[PDB]
């Protein structure tokens, strides 16, 4: 499922914004 | 008492604000530090109390050096001249600033609710309507900063406060930017970017309603729109545009979404003539008492947890740093404003 693809990708912590 | 009403004197208040902003409102010695309740960059935002007071604020420190050697002196003044001069129910309040020898120092209001990013991780998704209530707020929030020619650029529920009451307070203003027509800087969080600033191609306040977008599919699907492990991956998939949505998601819910992750500028629900209208008064919203939100008296679907004051059980923990004030005075003319 999508929501398990979610939860086993590296992106479900705090998000960093990127910055010039 | 509507937000249009509120906007006229609103925005008088926030140029006389702008113009000239309050500086040096406090002292670091006049609150006690408790606990870290977040982190970035430059920093951390802790609990503190003012002893004087009593009052709870989360207190932003910002290492003055740090800034200048990453090169983001302009977006941290941004941050703490725009904050001090905006005043909305759904944004953070700025109670005091002032600076040291080595750090910048931001006191807002203490949101004990915690971060939206918690609760929405651990409950999976939002309903329909548990997602539609935040959204309203973040939509009458976008009407004010935009009429006072606010972009926001970094919409997430990382950075969307929950309040006693379980309605947002808006923090984190550090990619905010007033600025009337274009902008071109490659900023924001890469989940959330438009199309058009992944493309170099100078960009508007368009780029909030996209945001927008990308908070309400991943409210309402746990998930946000475009995943991928790598930032690069993320920004193909935002550039090709093609969204895919749970079965789940209302026919409603899903032509709003089409309508704000629009590649198309000439199209983009929030960029038309019609403005912030084409999504007040979309479908999706149709139980939506748009005055009844801006006056906060819709009962929240959610409300948090809260054991008195200073009780931080909403919040992560961090580990913990000793506060360092220099005894020579550090980047003081690249900080002049502050
Ligand atoms: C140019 N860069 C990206 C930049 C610009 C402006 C900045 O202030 C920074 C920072 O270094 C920075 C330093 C610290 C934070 C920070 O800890 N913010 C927390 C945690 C991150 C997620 N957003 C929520 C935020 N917490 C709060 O603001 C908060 C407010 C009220 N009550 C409780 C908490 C955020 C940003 C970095």
């Amino acid at each position: 499922t999508t929501y398990a693809d979610f939860i086993a990708s590296g992106r479900t912590g705090r998000r960093n914004a990127i910055h010039d | 008492e509507s937000v249009k009403e509120f906007l006229a004197k609103a925005k008088e208040d926030f140029l006389k604000k702008w113009e000239n902003p309050a500086q040096n409102t406090a002292h670091l010695d006049q609150f006690e530090r408790i606990k870290t309740l977040g982190t970035g960059s430059f920093g951390r935002v802790m609990l503190v109390k003012h002893m004087e007071t009593g009052n709870h604020y989360a207190m932003k420190i910002l290492d003055k050096q740090k800034v200048v050697k990453l090169k983001e002196i302009e977006h941290t003044l941004n941050e703490k001249r725009i904050l001090q001069a905006v005043n909305f129910p759904f944004l953070v309040k700025l109670e005091f600033s002032f600076k040291d020898n080595s750090n910048l120092y931001m006191v807002m209001e203490y949101a004990p609710g915690g971060e939206m990013f918690s609760h929405l991780r651990r409950i999976g998704r939002f309903s329909e309507p548990h997602a539609r209530f935040y959204a309203a707020q973040i939509v009458l929030t976008f009407e004010y900063l935009h009429s006072l020619d606010l972009i926001y650029r970094d919409l997430k529920p990382e950075n969307l406060m929950i309040d006693q009451q379980g309605y947002i307070k808006v923090t984190d203003f550090g990619l905010a930017k007033r600025v009337k027509g274009r902008t071109w800087t490659l900023c924001g969080t890469p989940e959330y970017l438009a199309p058009e600033i992944i493309l170099s191609k100078g960009y508007n306040k368009a780029v909030d309603w996209w945001a927008l977008g990308v908070l309400i599919y991943e409210m309402a699907a746990g998930y946000p729109p475009f995943f991928a492990d790598q930032p690069i991956q993320i920004y193909e998939k935002i550039v090709s545009g093609k969204v895919r949505f749970p079965s789940h998601f209302s026919s409603d819910l899903k032509d709003l979404l089409r309508n704000l992750l629009q590649v198309d500028l000439t199209k983009r629900f929030g960029n038309l003539k019609n403005g912030v209208n084409d999504i007040k008064n979309h479908k999706w919203f149709a139980t939506t008492d748009w005055i009844a939100i801006y006056q906060r008296k819709v009962e929240a679907p959610f409300i948090p947890k809260f054991k008195g004051p200073g009780d931080t059980s909403n919040f992560d923990d961090y580990e913990e740093e000793e506060i360092r004030v220099s005894i020579n005075e550090k980047c003081g003319k690249e900080f002049s404003e502050f």
